[PDB]
């Protein structure tokens, strides 16, 4: 039930293309491994976990039906890092650096939805 | 493996 509009192609081509590639990008290109990493609670206080990597695969794959699912994906990720860690950890000031970059990205984005 | 707390110790994904 997927589709192909504007501002998902721009969340795509113009908003991941920056994320992906920034420095602080490393931790959530995939899903938090919590054994390896070893927070037995992390699953307990995330109950949907979120990543870039599968954020860029639903963009890739066509999964998304309109970009506020993809943007939703997005808020998930970030509140994610924040709801779980402390708010003086490195992984939060990088989550909120990234973040910083998404909010300037979107705010380039085409106002209006079209199918294309 | 790296620490949430101090994650800007790594450059890259270190696995």
């Amino acid at each position: 039930p997927g589709r192909v509009t504007n501002q998902l192609q721009y969340l795509h081509k113009v908003v991941m293309k920056a994320l992906w590639k920034h420095q602080f990008a490393w931790p959530f290109r995939q899903p938090v491994d919590a054994v390896k990493l070893g927070l037995p609670d992390y699953h307990k206080i995330i109950k949907q976990p979120m990543d870039m990597g599968t954020i860029k695969r639903r963009l890739e794959n066509n999964y998304y039906w309109a970009a506020s699912e993809c943007m939703q994906d997005f808020n998930t990720m970030f509140t994610n890092c924040y709801i779980y860690n402390k708010p003086t950890d490195d992984i939060v000031l990088m989550a909120q650096t990234l973040e910083k970059i998404f909010l300037q990205k979107v705010a380039s984005m085409p106002q209006e939805e079209q199918e294309l | 493996w790296y620490s949430k707390k101090y994650a800007k110790w790594w450059t890259v994904y270190p696995c």
